[PDB]
């Protein structure tokens, strides 16, 4: 079963007809451990004409947030020590001027606090915990680690543009070379958690009923059965 | 010359249309009065320097001699004209007098841009009579001298009383066009009246078609 | 160019005009530091580029094997052994000639005529 | 007009919609406070020059020659429209055709570097300089058409037909030098809307 | 030089073990596969 | 005749390079209404197609009153000139979406091939006959232009009838 | 090279199926840091501190979608893990793409 690999820099123009202009998606996943399909959107709405915002999808957030108040939510508040993530040549006025509107939108959260916050103290917590759990989810979810995915998201934007000015073409869907092949061993996995997580879950039933063996053995056994003989894999 | 020497050529390839149109109707017109040059036009509604005065403009005709045969209480024609490139409700009544006095029956008014809302709500105020609204820009050329224009004409209630018993027709039957189609308003078409359509067809010569208003 | 932004509050740099003495004064609106004005030059907006066509070409382009081999002469050291390609520029109405350079000096001349 | 060459180009250019922002290779906004001399050496003379027989704001921008060739035009006619757009509130200047370098200068008459900037786009996109709006590319052809010749007998006698990549009617009708008993547009959509339901059913 | 009946032929990296190989079963057993049109292989 | 030919292939080879040089120097007009590069495509289009088109029609007058392949042509039962071309002369360009072979890979048709390459051994033409037994680089082309005929023959196949079925209906 | 260009079921999902060359072959699964190692222990100054003015021409490496750092001159750091694999005490799986022209 073939699939457009993960964790890979992309981009993509959008149609004359949308409020957005040009896009860059990234999809993760562990490489090693549950392996998570929630992929982040970097979206560019205005297109390549009218009077142009950045906004990006995170998982549980409604709208879309603008990339600037992103970099002040990591812990970097000022400017030029953002472009340096960011750019790697302070000659490049090009790149540079498109950024320039989208400082004046964030222009009005000036520190860690409210960043954290519009994301609708409670939910500031709650902010920490989907940095670690849910933002750019692969790499590591450790803690020490903040700074490096920072000089990532600058490497996103910069790709993004790097098309957007018609420097690089647009990213080729369909090569090959940036898809994956799940395999017997691979598939057998995805398939397992999903049961596992239901046999997590039931033995917890079990332990439900006890007002102080029992594991039929079978549901693991018919499961992958039920898969293997129609084609149905999800339990 | 400058660039004002055209927008008087401009207006009068719209007049001839109205011209032309007016003819085509069912009307009275000498063929000179038809053929005023762009020349003998220029000096007849403009001031000075090269400003047209429309007050000066418009005019009456009536009913030729043939007309009456087949329409019999085909009233008499109107067209006004106006130097206001927005007219409203005050201008309006300077109109909706004009015929409610006088005693026509059909009002043309040709609006540069735009009649107001509060205006127009007052043309079904004089009643039988009835007034259409016709854009400038959208009569510097007449639709019907072109090549898939077919040559249309008007079936009095005789011809149409037997059209319909001729082919055994329930109007409803009877292919339709929209009321504010170009050609429909073109021949001030109503809500009942026939049209019939005279084209050329490689396979006999000449096909007849008639298309009703709805 | 390589212009500057502020300590401080380090953010971007604002002009302001310099009343009483009639010259352009450059700002921040975020504090009050205040320097004057590196360059009368604020924005570009170019609609036919030519901006990134010698797009970066470290000294180690001469190991990748995929680009093409010319015979020509650079400028200066006056060698043979020159590679090529056309603008990077992905735009549709960009033109095609050919810039090349050579591994003994990095010029960047051409083929056209 | 049939095979006038430059009769059918010298209408070519006056429907074919050409807009400022097909022309201008780059727009710069420098500051010049001095409306009595420039920053610049190539200007000097321009400007001193403008003192024989307001807003602090300058707008530089750089043309592009062969396309200035090419739909061929001129300054004289260029600024004239401009002028005649804005009026009384923006005061323009312009090199001439002839220089090495072609240039226009301009000025205006609460944070203006914000709304010098809204006039940006709406200089470039929203001012067009010759023809009715929506139709770009237009190319020219020679078709082959028969006809009755005066000594009776057909012969081929073939006559220039100008062909576009987009459509208006409405005003390419009026349109001094076509046959608007001939014109045509492929979108019956609009023609039935425009023509008559007739003339919709024959295309 | 060449034999004017076979087929016109026109700092290298790697090279290709060999182009026949490019094939999984189906085509594998085609006889000559260069020499039809490629959609009826 | 297989000589013949070679040297109007040659020839219209070096047509071409003289075509790319006069294009890699900008000494070259775009056809009105066209982009320089779609103007590029044009004469290379133009130049390939009409050297096949003679190509086979050297053979075509080569091919004697007599010849079977010639007579199932003339009775008109099946194939015509094109077959015979591609079969005894050359094959001809391959082209999808109208324009010839992309750029998949990052400024280049295949990885056997330098970069920038717009020669006509890269931009998919087949100068080699059906008899002769083409190049792998030229077999794999050639199927990839096939593939897009498969494609729509098995979805033009339908969706014609289903654009059919309005129209009944 | 991966996929035989033929063989496809006809009709409907046409080239939705694609079977494998003969010499293709899948990944299994190598490990990252006996490289990680071996990089940041051959001229890799890592990434958590840079100039990228100080720093012009730094060759960034990126391993499995991740940033691990940017490396100075790599010609020689390249041409060695890659003959470190031919002798074979890193896995001949993994795959290592230099884009010189970035
Ligand atoms: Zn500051
Ligand atoms: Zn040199």
């Amino acid at each position: 079963q073939e699939r457009s690999a993960a964790n890979i820099v992309q981009v993509f123009k959008k149609a004359a007809p949308s409020p957005i202009s040009h896009v860059a998606e990234i999809r993760s996943a562990l490489e090693k451990g549950s392996r998570l399909i929630s992929t982040m959107q970097i979206k560019l709405y205005g297109r390549e004409d009218k009077g142009r915002t950045i906004k990006a999808t995170l998982p549980y957030v409604k709208q879309d947030i603008p990339i600037v108040i992103v970099f002040r939510a990591l812990g970097v508040v000022p400017d030029g020590e953002i472009l340096q993530h960011i750019c790697y040549d302070e000659n490049d006025w090009q790149m540079l001027e498109m950024l320039k509107p989208c400082i004046e939108e964030g222009f009005v959260i000036q520190d860690k606090e409210v960043a954290l916050d519009f994301i609708g103290e409670k939910r500031i917590q709650y902010a920490k915990d989907i940095l670690q759990k849910e933002l750019l989810p692969h790499i590591t979810q450790e803690e020490g680690f903040e700074t490096r995915k920072t000089f990532f998201l600058g490497y996103m934007v910069n790709r993004l543009l790097l098309c957007a000015l018609e420097r690089k073409d647009q990213d080729d869907r369909d090569h090959f070379g940036k898809k994956r092949l799940d395999l017997a061993g691979p598939l057998l996995a995805n398939l397992f958690r999903i049961l596992f997580r239901k046999l997590t879950r039931e033995i917890y039933r079990y332990m439900q009923r006890c007002i102080e063996l029992a594991v039929k053995s079978t549901t693991i056994t018919s499961g992958l059965k039920y898969s293997l003989a129609t084609g149905n894999w999800g339990e | 010359m400058e660039d004002n020497n055209r927008i008087i050529s401009r207006l009068w390839r719209s007049f001839r249309t109205v011209k032309e149109m007016a003819a085509d109707r069912g009307y009275f017109i000498s063929q000179e009065e038809m053929d005023q040059s762009l020349e003998e036009f220029r000096s007849k509604i403009c001031d000075s320097m090269g400003n047209p005065q429309r007050k000066l403009m418009s005019f009456l005709a009536n009913p030729t001699p043939e007309a009456l045969e087949k329409y019999s209480d085909l009233g008499t024609l109107w067209v006004e004209f106006c130097d206001e490139p927005s007219v409203g409700i005050k201008t309006m009544r300077n109109f909706c007098l004009r015929i409610q006095e006088k005693n026509f029956s059909t009002g043309i008014f040709i609006y540069q841009n735009n009649i107001t809302p509060s205006a127009n709500k007052m043309i079904p105020t004089v009643s039988p009579a009835i007034i259409e609204t016709f854009q400038e820009s959208d009569l510097v050329v007449n639709i019907t001298h072109h090549e898939l224009v077919p040559k249309h004409i008007r079936l009095s209630d005789g011809e149409k009383s037997q059209l319909l018993q001729r082919y055994k027709l329930k109007e409803s039957q009877l292919p339709r066009i929209q009321r504010e189609d170009p050609v429909a308003r073109y021949l001030g078409l109503k809500r009942g009246q026939v049209v019939k359509i005279i084209r050329r067809s490689e396979t006999s010569g000449r096909y007849a078609s008639y298309r009703i208003c709805l | 160019a390589s212009f500057r932004f502020c300590l401080e509050c380090n953010n971007m740099l604002y002009p302001k005009e310099d009343k009483e003495n009639q010259r352009l004064l450059y700002s921040c609106r975020n504090c009050d530091y205040t320097e004057l004005a590196e360059d009368p030059k604020v924005y570009r907006h170019e609609l036919i580029t030519n901006i990134g066509e010698t797009a970066g070409i470290v000294d180690d382009i001469g190991q990748d094997p995929t680009l093409p081999r010319s015979d020509k002469e650079c400028p200066e050291c006056h060698s043979r052994d020159c590679v090529f390609f056309q603008s990077q520029q992905r735009r549709k109405d960009t033109n095609m000639t050919l810039f090349y350079v050579c591994l003994n000096c990095k010029k960047t001349f051409r083929d056209e005529s | 007009i049939a095979l006038d060459i430059e009769k059918a180009k010298v209408i070519q250019s006056s429907i074919e919609y050409t807009t400022l922002k097909n022309v201008t290779s780059a727009t710069e906004i420098y500051y010049d406070p001095d409306p009595t001399s420039t920053v610049i050496e190539e200007d000097f003379d321009t400007v001193e020059a403008y003192f024989s027989i307001q807003s602090p704001w300058l707008l530089r921008l750089e043309l592009d020659r062969a396309r200035m060739l090419d739909k061929q035009l001129t300054m004289n006619q260029v600024a004239d429209k401009i002028s005649e757009v804005f009026s009384d509130d923006l005061f323009v200047m312009w090199s001439e055709d002839n220089a090495d370098k072609l240039i226009i200068r301009c000025r205006v008459i609460a944070e203006e570097d914000q709304m010098l900037k809204r006039i940006e786009a709406h200089m470039l996109d929203l001012i067009a300089l010759r023809g009715i709006p929506g139709i770009s590319k237009v190319y020219m052809v020679k078709h082959k058409v028969s006809v009755p010749d005066e000594s009776g007998e057909y012969k081929n006698e073939e006559l220039w037909a100008l062909e576009t990549d987009g459509i208006n009617l409405a005003e390419v009708m009026a349109v001094p030098g076509v046959d608007s008993s001939r014109t045509y547009s492929n979108s019956f959509v609009e023609i039935l809307s425009v023509l008559g339901i007739e003339a919709t059913r024959s295309s | 030089l060449n034999d004017t009946a076979k087929r016109i032929k026109p700092t290298f990296t790697h090279c290709e073990i060999h182009p026949s190989m490019i094939l999984g079963v189906a085509a594998s057993i085609i006889p000559f596969p260069d020499h039809n049109q490629s959609p009826r292989n | 005749t297989m000589k013949e030919i070679t040297h109007a292939i040659s020839s219209a080879k070096e047509q071409v390079q003289e075509i790319i040089y006069k294009a890699q120097h900008n000494e070259l007009e775009l056809k009105p209404g066209m982009t320089l590069r779609e103007s590029f495509e044009g004469e290379v289009s133009r130049t390939l197609n009409d050297a096949r088109d003679s190509a086979g029609r050297s053979a075509e007058m080569n091919l004697k009153d007599l010849n079977n392949v010639k007579q199932m042509v003339s009775a008109g039962s099946k194939g015509s000139f094109i077959n015979i071309a591609q079969m005894s002369a050359c094959v001809g360009q391959q082209m999808v979406e109208g324009k010839r072979i992309a750029f998949g890979f990052a400024d280049r048709s295949l990885p056997h091939f330098t970069k920038d390459d717009f020669s006509p051994e890269s931009k998919g033409f087949v100068e080699n006959s059906y008899l002769r037994g083409l190049t792998p680089q030229e077999f794999f082309f050639h199927a990839m232009a096939g593939r897009e005929g498969l494609i729509d023959t098995a979805v033009k196949t339908a969706e014609t009838g289903y654009i059919q079925r309005r129209l009944v209906k | 090279g991966l996929v035989c260009p033929a063989e496809t079921p006809e009709g409907q999902a046409c080239g939705l199926v694609k079977n494998l060359s003969l010499l293709s072959g899948i990944s299994i699964g190598s490990p990252s840091e006996p490289i990680i190692n071996f990089l940041e222990e051959w001229g890799m100054e890592p990434l958590e501190d840079y100039d990228p003015a100080q720093h012009t021409k730094s060759t960034r490496i990126f391993v499995n979608g991740v940033w691990t750092g940017i490396h100075r001159d790599p010609s020689m750091l390249v041409s060695t893990m890659r003959d470190l694999r031919r002798s074979g005490a890193i896995s001949p799986e993994v795959s290592i793409i230099r884009d010189i022209r970035e």
